């Protein structure tokens, strides 16, 4: 379905659809599976971060970027775009803060940037981002957020979402959970056994699982979880895959 | 975009200009506009291709453009291009003027639109002038002088001339018929409406199917006037009497 | 402060202008030729602050120039002092004013003898007769005095010579000698220079 | 349909004066799977579109159509997303300038004409492609009352006094057409009846409140009003019982 | 100042279905007389003139534009500029340069080529037009010029008398104006013919 | 900042054995008004340096949201690396001259003070970018009033305890109330120690009146 | 960001700009559009075939007034008309700023044509898709003209576009001549719509506009249905 | 604005642009320059001798200054756009230098902006070759030639556009140490080179002269004609 | 100059001297100072003559093109903030003083704009060199909602006395009576000042003034 029409965002196909940049969601569908999940006080993050070779440092190629002191950012796709994107989101709260003197809200952030990657879903001598990606913040005058932008440059909150390979998988493992009383502590804990669940130990090889939240456990401030409850959220993810 | 790009500014594999050429088809599609260059004027005759009853003809003219007080034009091609073209023109005779403080010579303001074309043709990717211009003008250099202009820039000195339908068989016409610096005005006249009668075949040539001018110089002013349709009329019925006398 | 004088007869224009070059209390030059050849009937006598004077009139040169290897034909002398003033006046308001008093000297085949004059202000202005500097006031009541329109060229300088003799009686400034250039039908020729 | 060139591919002429483009963009439209609803009465102007929300886990409250332009034009859009977001961020933009310049608060029709000729320019240019959305503005003129105004990607705008767009925009527009020809003089409540009667019709549904969204602005009180689930509720009983 | 470098005047009167424009021909640097013939008003048309008094370099330079916008003008719309419409564009053309303005204040007096209707104005350095229906003035001296014009205008004048009220402003204006004078000249518009004549005037 | 508007007096500084410690009063003034008598003129760029200026206080507010920000960006990363206080008075004093280079300079002159890796930092900056460190700081007229006597005590003694510092600042503030006509009763005292940056304040320093009788 | 830079309409083989051809084609399909030069006026109208009566009439307009002298109705794409109306407008504007008088009907008309030559050649942009009938009343006289798409502008004296163009240009060749009077015209561009159009015409589906010494003004629907019911 | 690049290299390393140009030369009317000892000449081959034309207008040997002279093949208003820069650069030369440009200044300064035309955006290349002759201060003659490519070269006699080929072989035949003892057997060599491509003799030929310390001058018809009798006379022998 | 403003029970009263002054020297005696900025508008121009003219022709365009599109009557409002934007851009090298009025569907409002972008909201405005007399004269007799003819006699007396105790004003009063139904421009409305009859005859027989040389030129 194409071969003359999918050529440039800037052209329409006959029935009506921008074939780059569903292109691009297809590149954002071959990555590795970032979920995140909102709770009573705040948001937990969650990537099954592959490992290509084991040559690389635990820690290289990031996916949870950290966009403000109190916006969170997981990402998938292509991690180019996800990087710019991170900046992009990052100058932007910057200009917030600059200007109306206070934190951006993240329905205000998760705006403009959506703006920002729908603008390059419109033009010939631009092409649209390779990446969908989460962004999440904890305020205590504002609630827990949760926000996903694709490369559409739709913006739409959940209680969580999924983004890359294995959205279905997680999003069906993820709606199991009763998300809208549980705490951050628990969460987290979750988080990791929905990424060890949708997982595949046969295709993928290895994989760390990189997790951070912000919440009121953490004053707003989005924070790689500690290792100690990475550990024992690891352990419990291992358990329950028996 | 590459893809979409026309390349209008790019050369042939052969070593010529499409664009240019598909102008210059253009006009020769276009209205015939022919100039006679004589010792006492210089004339512009243009076939008129809006006929229909409906035309008010409200202006000076439909053809003929007066381009400052010592010059005329005329148009075959586009119109559009031409109205740009036309007011490109007078914005360089004032600007010689406004310099120098005297009329700019003929050959200069030709130079200038050709200069114009060519840099259409050269860069910018945009497609060329599709006009080819029939300049009538006078200097105190060269005096009485016929230009004409091509898309691709290009302009040369005419003592008879025509761009247009039917272009071939005028010229053809008035390499015969042109008498070389023997030529009154009223012998270019008559010379014009001969060659419009052969060009216009279809038409039959009637005075309301052709615009004429005349360049000459009457006590150091140079007058442009545009024949009359009582006048266009007589030359008209005087070449049909000399059709039948050569009868005789 | 240097000096300038033109002298419009039936048939010629003849230019006279001081040699002396001072950049202090001092004379640098003798024989400074402040009179520049435009074209073979045309003669840009400028006059100024330093710097600006050769400048703009290497320009008008310049440009006089190509317009003659451009079209075969040279600029009349009225279409040059036209486009001196056009140049000085455009220049006026600009970042960059030339602060320059010029006199353009010229013959045409029809216009006949034209001598044109300029002030820093590009104020262009046709006289028969005109000066520069400040021995214009010395000078310009002797050419009022006894300037005839059909005077000839040897009564011309002449009077030129009445006038530098003025300015050598008169005149605090040291200018001992003077170019003379006449352009006739012939074009620019070169007199003996007016010394003392 | 001829077709020669890239007429296909950006908006130039077809042999037979016809943009594809522009029609494509109307598909692109008519790709977003919903439809909405626009009628004015004698003192009211109501917007009801359609609210699917595919996935439990998304927040709804995050999930509309109805904008809020300014404290007096509502707007429901439909069509592409971003596209949509897109132009509401402009006719936001616009109207705030409008009240800058000029003092005084942008007419509906106004700030419809000055969106469809952005669109317009997007039609004329061929390095961008029209946005696939379409806008239905509301408000009370001061003196014309009610306003209904549409602009589509084409750069056509008209005030209706009754009109639809989306996935269901004939079968609505009959029906509408049907009852406007009535002209039994509508009140607020009608209005909203006429409205939801005709989404319900065309999409064989019978919505409970949580399906659809109503925007309503009214001569008595012209701040745009976004109906809440007990509104919604209460005037869907009131179809029920009739 | 800047207006009283090189002087200037220049007048125009109304008359009934004739116009009068005036001028003096000195152009001089502060003291010094340069030439007696210089040129200050400028024929824009059959039955319409202006008078650019002020700065000689700016009065130039303001001619030789408003020459080149009015054939513009003229060739684009194929009619006779309208004497209205030559004050607007005068107008406008002194507003561009409001912040570095030429210093030149113009007369404009024509008749209308439909009604032949006398028209006379004037216009501040930065182009602030002012219709008056029986005189204006612009120059050095024009306080001599409001005194005479006051003193002598009469209303509905014949050609004749027309030219004799203007020629006696003028030349008493300037004759008590040290930077203007130098021969006066006259233009007498009319609706078939234009005299222009040079008076008889001091040349101190 | 052409003119100042409302201009903060003197900030001293005094480095001693485990950090640095900076005061400042809590005045804006405008000319000889007294307008604005509770601003804080201590700034806490991060958790190892400090911030007093003298000067404008629009000028300061400015470069206090600049550096915040900068010091946001930098804990973003999140990296390990973190801003020195000598990276900070770098940054600063180039800042400051190309302002000054610009002919626009920011009305400020200013103490930074820090403690990283187990040394002590005073760094001074003025508007037109003149910088270096010394044990003992003082800007404006606590350079005539207030730092002679830091240098007299320093030269003596060249390190301090910590309640020796903060006496002798006390000691320093009490003379500029005296003999400044700028200058506020209230003011803050900033430390920097391995702990990190804390403000306390309002202090007010105790003065001596007795000398009015004797005057007549 | 950065729009194309080259021409999309570019001279064909043939010798002859497809691009302008296929605007007048869009013209062609267009509502039909008639003009008649009466001796005292001009009068512009076009049909208002609305496709529901869920369109309100009085929303949009196809005669535009530019001045107070000058109106003007098209054939075609509608926005585009639009575009054009404003620019119209400005340039009207600069020109009464320039010389504080109303802008001549001819002027105008030239640069409308400037700004559709413009698009013809300039890049990355496609001709307008409308024909305008621009009518005004300047220096005591009625002036219509015609401007295509390409920028080339005709003075005409009765002229029609649109759909069956060729159809009502026939008709209005027929039954036009030198002395008829506005109210004559405004009788005779009804018939000459009511040629082609489909079904009752009426009131809101036609718009019908007139420039007099009075200056240019639409007639309101209550006037059209009384020179409809003439009929 | 336009950036595309329209010269670009194509596999086997040619410039597809370029080449087109030189066919487009190949095309032009035939144009010979020969030097001598004292004097320097062109010739150029007129294919339009319709005689409805003024001469004057639609010279083929331009004047850039008062000791530089040029000839072209190929498309005229590209020579003309050539012409113009070279004529301006001289005269800027002239009032930065002090004195005339060397004919081989100008000739770099027409190969670098043909050159430059063949290596910036958006833009085709000049369409011409010329055939810069004149003299320089030092009274040495030269004759160089600048084709589209940008590449100038000097040559002792050498054709440009339409039988270039034939006439440079002519020439290669017939340029000696004798053949241009005089002026009066330079023109004559000139002449015989382009009757070895003009379909009739003299009024198809257009012959402009340059010798020391004089302007270029256009040798009128009658000329012309009086030099090809004597060829005749001498080609009967 | 002096031109004054005053909100009377149903619109707009707006009145002007008609003298301009370059100098201590009067240059135009019947100066119209009452500009059309839309049929429902009008301002009163002080300041620079120059500078008041061009802003409000640049103003009238723009409130044209904007009633053209909008299709409606224009606003005073709107009038208002474009006038004081653009002279706020300039920053006061527009010397534009201006007396702004005008009855739109909110119905009667009167404006004073200053040069530097200021806009005043008031019941009465004056404005000009003769302000302060006119202001004074307010002052003393402006009550609130009154007649037509009140409103038109206060604004005659206003600048009558800005003509008779300032030196820059003079020659004339004009008025502008706009209202809801109707526009009335009366120029002059009263005429305070004449010039005296000329006594003596200084008529310039032919022949006096002395001709050096002549050229006829006949035309058409
Ligand atoms: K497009």
């Amino acid at each position: 379905i194409g071969t003359g029409y999918d050529l440039s965002a800037s052209t329409f196909s006959p029935d009506g659809r921008v074939f780059q940049v569903e292109y691009a969601m297809k590149a954002v569908e071959n990555s590795s599976t970032a979920i995140g999940i909102r709770c009573k006080d705040g948001v937990v993050f969650g990537v099954e971060k592959l490992v290509l070779s084991k040559l690389y440092e635990e820690g290289s190629n990031k996916r949870l970027f950290n966009v403000d002191r109190h916006v969170g950012m997981a990402v998938a796709g292509l991690l180019a775009d996800a990087r710019s994107l991170a900046d992009i989101a990052r100058e932007e709260a910057s200009n917030f803060r600059s200007n109306f003197g206070y934190n951006i809200p993240l329905k205000h952030l998760a705006d403009r940037v959506a703006m920002y990657v729908h603008a390059y879903t419109l033009y010939s001598a631009v092409r649209p981002f390779g990446c969908s990606f989460m962004l999440g913040s904890y305020s205590v005058n504002d609630g827990a957020q949760l926000y996903m932008i694709d490369p559409s440059g739709v913006s739409y909150g959940y209680w969580g979402c999924a983004i890359g390979k294995a959205r279905q998988a997680a999003k069906t493992e993820i709606e199991k959970l009763q998300m809208k009383e549980m705490t951050c502590r628990d969460i987290v804990k979750e988080v990791a056994k929905i990424i060890y669940i949708v997982h595949d130990e046969v295709k993928d090889k290895a994989f760390e699982l990189e997790l951070s939240w912000v919440g009121e456990l953490t004053n707003g401030r989005h924070e790689i979880v500690p290792k100690d409850i990475r550990e024992e959220a690891e352990k419990y993810a291992k358990e329950s895959l028996k | 975009s590459r893809r979409y790009d026309s390349r209008t500014t790019i050369f042939s594999p052969e070593g010529r200009l499409y664009q240019v050429e598909y102008a210059m088809e253009a006009i020769g599609h276009a209205g015939t506009c022919l100039g006679i260059l004589a010792n006492d004027g210089v004339l512009l005759a243009a076939e008129r291709r809006n006929i229909h009853k409906l035309l008010d003809e409200v202006f000076f003219s439909e053809k003929i453009y007066k381009l400052n007080e010592d010059m005329a034009c005329s148009v075959a091609g586009i119109t559009s291009d031409a109205n740009v073209l036309t007011n490109e023109l007078r914005l360089i005779a004032q600007r010689y003027l406004l310099q120098y403080q005297e009329p700019i010579p003929c050959e200069q303001l030709v130079t200038a639109l050709c200069d114009i074309k060519q840099a259409y043709t050269q860069f910018g990717g945009k497609r060329p002038f599709g006009v080819s211009l029939l300049y009538i003008g006078w200097d105190k250099h060269y005096g009485f002088q016929l230009y004409q202009s091509d898309p691709s820039g290009n302009y040369g000195g005419w003592k008879a001339t025509c761009i247009g339908n039917n272009s071939a068989a005028a010229v053809s016409m008035l390499k015969q018929d042109y008498k070389e610096g023997e030529m009154t005005l009223k012998s270019a006249l008559a010379l014009a409406i001969k060659v419009l009668n052969k060009t216009m075949d279809v038409s039959k040539l009637s005075a309301e199917k052709v615009e004429i001018a005349t360049l000459t110089r009457e006590n150091g002013k140079t007058v442009i006037r545009v024949l009359k349709q009582k006048e266009v009329e007589q030359l008209i019925k005087k070449h049909e009497e000399e059709e039948a006398k050569a009868e005789r | 402060m240097e000096y300038l004088i033109g002298i419009q007869g039936p048939d010629y224009v003849l230019v006279a202008s001081d040699r002396v070059a001072a950049s202090n209390i001092v004379q640098m030059k003798d024989d400074h030729d402040k009179m520049f050849k435009m074209s073979e009937k045309i003669l840009l006598l400028c006059v100024g602050e330093a710097g600006d004077t050769v400048q703009f009139a290497e320009y008008i040169q310049k440009n006089v120039q190509l317009y003659k290897m451009r079209n075969g034909y040279e600029l009349s002398p009225t279409a040059a002092a036209n486009f001196t003033r056009r140049n000085l006046a455009d220049c006026l308001r600009s970042r960059t004013p030339y602060h320059v008093n010029l006199l353009l000297a010229g013959y045409d085949e029809h216009e006949g003898p034209a001598l044109y004059y300029m002030d820093y202000l590009a104020a262009l202005a046709k006289a028969p007769f005109a000066a520069h500097g400040y021995g214009a006031f010395l000078t310009l009541s002797i050419l009022d005095r006894y300037y005839t329109p059909t005077i000839s060229r040897e009564r011309a300088v002449e009077l030129l010579r009445k006038c530098l003799e003025e300015l050598q009686k008169r005149f605090i400034l040291n200018l001992p000698t003077f170019s003379v250039r006449i352009i006739d039908k012939n074009g620019i020729h070169d007199l003996d220079n007016i010394s003392f | 349909g001829s077709s020669a060139g890239f007429d296909r591919h950006i908006t130039i002429f077809s042999p037979e004066g016809r943009l594809y483009q522009v029609e494509y963009a109307f598909k692109a439209i008519n790709q977003g799977g919903l439809t909405s609803v626009a009628v004015r009465g004698k003192d009211c102007a109501v917007i009801v579109t359609q609210k699917k929300v595919p996935d439990k886990l998304l927040d709804s409250s995050t999930v509309t159509h109805l904008f809020k332009i300014t404290e007096n034009i509502g707007c429901v859009m439909t069509g592409m997303t971003a596209d949509s977001r897109s132009q509401v961020q402009r006719a936001r933009y616009e109207a705030a300038n409008w009240k800058y310049k000029y003092g005084y608060e942008i007419p509906v029709d106004m700030l419809c004409k000055r969106i469809a000729d952005i669109s317009q320019v997007y039609t004329q240019n061929a390095e961008m492609r029209p946005l696939g959305c379409c806008m239905i503005l509301i408000g009370i003129d001061e003196e014309q009352g009610p306003q209904v105004y549409k602009c589509d990607p084409a750069g056509y705008y008209c005030g209706f006094k009754a009109t639809a767009a989306g996935v269901k925009q004939t079968e609505s527009t009959s029906f509408l057409e049907k009852k406007v020809k009535k002209k039994f003089d509508w009140t607020f409540e009608q209005t909203v009846e006429t409205a939801i009667t005709c989404l319900s019709t065309v999409l064989s549904i019978d919505f409970k409140p949580s399906e659809i969204e109503v925007g309503v602005v009214t001569v008595e009180n012209p701040k745009f009003r976004i109906l809440t689930e007990a509104e919604i509720d209460a005037h869907l009983v009131a179809l029920a019982e009739r | 100042s800047i207006m009283s470098y090189n002087g200037g005047a220049v007048m125009a009167m109304k008359g009934k279905n004739c116009v009068a424009i005036a001028a003096d021909r000195r152009f001089g640097i502060q003291a010094q007389m340069v030439t007696t013939d210089f040129q200050k008003i400028f024929p824009m048309g059959d039955r319409l003139y202006i008078g650019l008094a002020g700065l000689a370099t700016d009065v130039q330079t303001v001619a030789q534009r408003l020459k080149f916008r009015l054939n513009l003008y003229e060739l684009k719309e194929g009619r006779q500029i309208k004497p209205y419409t030559l004050m607007s564009m005068v107008a406008n053309l002194l507003y561009e340069k409001r912040f570095g303005p030429y210093y030149t204040e113009p007369v404009i007096a024509g008749l209308d080529p439909k009604t032949f209707k006398p028209f006379i104005c004037s216009l501040d350095l930065i182009g602030c037009p002012m219709v008056t229906d029986d005189f204006v003035v612009s120059g050095t001296c024009a306080e001599q010029m409001y005194g005479m014009c006051e003193s002598l205008w009469e209303p509905n004048m014949d050609p004749d008398h027309l030219f004799e009220t203007i020629s006696q402003a003028m030349l008493n204006a300037v004759d008590r104006d040290a930077v203007s004078g130098m021969g006066v000249i006259v233009h007498i518009i009319e609706k078939d013919k234009i005299t222009t004549r040079t008076l008889k005037a001091r040349m101190d | 900042t052409q003119n100042p508007m409302v201009t903060g007096t003197s900030v001293l500084g005094v480095k001693f054995e485990g950090g640095v410690v900076i005061a400042a009063d809590m005045l804006g003034s405008y000319g000889s008004l007294a307008r604005f008598r509770n601003i804080s003129r201590i700034m806490r760029v991060n958790n190892s340096t400090m911030l007093g200026a003298s000067g404008d206080y629009a000028d300061f507010q400015y470069l206090k949201q600049v550096l915040g920000q900068m010091v946001i960006d930098e804990e973003l990363l999140g990296d390990g690396h973190s801003y020195s206080p000598r990276a900070i008075h770098s940054w600063l004093t180039r800042a400051m001259y190309s302002r000054r280079s610009k002919m626009n300079p920011l009305w400020n002159t200013m103490v930074i003070g820090g403690y990283a890796d187990g040394e002590s930092f005073l760094g001074y900056v003025d508007m037109l970018g003149v910088a270096y460190e010394a044990p003992s700081l003082a800007t404006g007229y606590g350079a005539y009033l207030a730092q002679p006597l830091l240098r007299e005590v320093l030269e003596k003694q060249p390190v301090l305890s910590q309640t020796e510092a903060r006496d002798l600042v006390e000691r320093c503030m009490r003379v500029l109330y005296y003999r400044d006509a700028r200058s506020y009763n209230r003011f803050q005292i900033a430390t920097v120690t391995e702990k990190g940056v804390e403000i306390e304040g309002p202090l007010s320093t105790e003065t001596n009146w007795d000398i009015a009788h004797m005057i007549s | 960001e950065r729009g194309y830079s080259f021409s999309l309409t570019t001279f064909s083989p043939s010798g002859k700009l497809v691009q302008i051809e296929y605007a007048l084609a869009a013209v062609a399909g267009g509502a039909p559009s008639v003009g008649i030069k009466a001796a005292n006026g001009v009068v512009l109208a076009t049909e208002k075939k609305q496709k529901s009566i869920l369109y309100d009439e009085r929303s949009v307009h196809k005669v535009e007034p530019i001045t107070k002298h000058i109106g003007l109705v098209y054939s075609g794409m509608g926005p585009d008309y639009r575009v054009l109306v404003h620019r119209a407008r400005k340039l009207a504007q600069q020109y009464y700023l320039v010389y504080q008088e109303p802008i001549p009907t001819a002027q105008l008309v030239q640069r409308v044509a400037s700004v559709m030559q413009e698009y013809t050649q300039s890049g990355g942009v496609r001709p307008f898709g409308v024909s305008l009938l621009i009518c005004g009343w300047n220096e005591g006289r009625p002036y219509l003209f015609q401007s295509d798409p390409s920028g080339a502008y005709f003075a005409w004296k009765a002229t029609a576009m649109g759909k069956n163009y060729v159809n009502g240009k026939t008709f209005l060749e027929k039954r036009y001549n030198e002395d008829l009077e506005l109210e004559d015209a405004i009788h005779t561009a009804i018939l000459t719509l009511k040629e082609s159009f489909e079904g009752q015409m009426t009131e809101d589906n036609i718009e019908v506009g007139i420039c007099n010494e009075a200056g240019f003004r639409r007639l309101t629907p209550t006037e059209v249905k009384d020179y409809l019911a003439a009929i | 604005s336009y950036d595309r690049a329209i010269t670009v290299f194509s596999p086997d390393g040619h410039l597809f642009q370029v080449e087109y140009a030189q066919e487009a030369v190949k095309k032009g009317s035939t144009a010979v320059g020969v030097r001598g000892r004292d004097i320097v000449v062109l010739g150029v081959e007129k294919k339009s001798v319709a005689k409805l034309q003024d001469e004057r207008t639609v010279r083929k040997i331009c004047a850039l200054d008062d000791n530089v002279c040029m000839a072209f093949a190929g498309l005229t208003a590209d020579a003309r756009i050539v012409i113009n820069r070279a004529r301006v650069e001289c005269q800027s030369h002239r009032l930065t230098v002090e004195d005339p440009v060397t004919v081989e200044y100008i000739t770099r300064y027409i190969a670098s902006l043909k050159q430059r035309y063949t290596q910036s955006n958006g833009r085709r290349p000049f369409g011409i070759s010329a055939l810069i002759v004149g003299f320089d201060f030092d009274g040495t003659p030269r004759l160089y030639q600048t084709d589209p490519s940008g590449t100038y070269h000097a040559w002792k006699a050498n054709a440009i556009g339409r039988g270039a080929k034939s006439v440079r072989e002519f020439l290669e035949k017939n340029y000696t140490d004798e053949a241009i003892e005089t002026d009066d057997l330079t023109i004559k060599l000139v002449i015989k080179a382009l009757l070895e491509v003009v379909q009739s003799g003299g009024k198809n030929i257009e012959l402009a002269v340059m010798r020391r310390d004089q302007s270029l001058k256009i040798l009128n018809p009658e000329e012309i004609e009086k030099y090809v009798a004597e060829i005749e006379k001498e080609k009967e022998e | 100059t002096t031109i004054a403003g005053v909100v009377y029970k149903d619109g707009i009263v707006l009145g002007a001297d008609t003298r301009a002054t370059e100098g201590m020297v009067v240059a135009d005696k019947n100066c119209s100072k009452i500009h059309f900025i839309s049929p429902n508008i009008y301002c009163c121009g002080a300041g620079t003559a120059a500078d008041t003219d061009m802003t409000t022709q640049l103003i009238s365009s723009n409130l044209e093109l904007h009633s053209l599109s909008t299709g409606r009557l224009p606003r005073v409002v709107t009038a208002n903030r474009m006038l004081k934007q653009m002279l706020f851009r300039y920053q006061g090298y527009i010397g534009a003083a201006l007396v702004l009025g005008g009855v739109d569907v909110t119905g009667p409002h009167l404006y004073s704009i200053y040069p530097h972008g200021s806009t005043d909201k008031l019941p009465y405005v004056t404005m000009g060199s003769g302000s302060l007399a006119a202001m004074a004269v307010f002052e003393d007799k402006f009550r609130p909602d009154m007649e037509e003819e009140e409103a038109k006699n206060l604004v005659s007396e206003a600048i009558a006395a800005g003509i008779f105790n300032d030196l820059g004003s003079g020659s004339n009063i004009d008025l502008c009576v706009i209202s809801k139904n109707k526009l009335d421009f009366l120029r002059p409305y009263t005429v305070p000042n004449k010039k005296g009859t000329r006594l003596g005859r200084y008529r310039c027989e032919k022949g006096t003034t002395a001709v050096l040389t002549e050229k006829i030129t006949p035309l058409e």
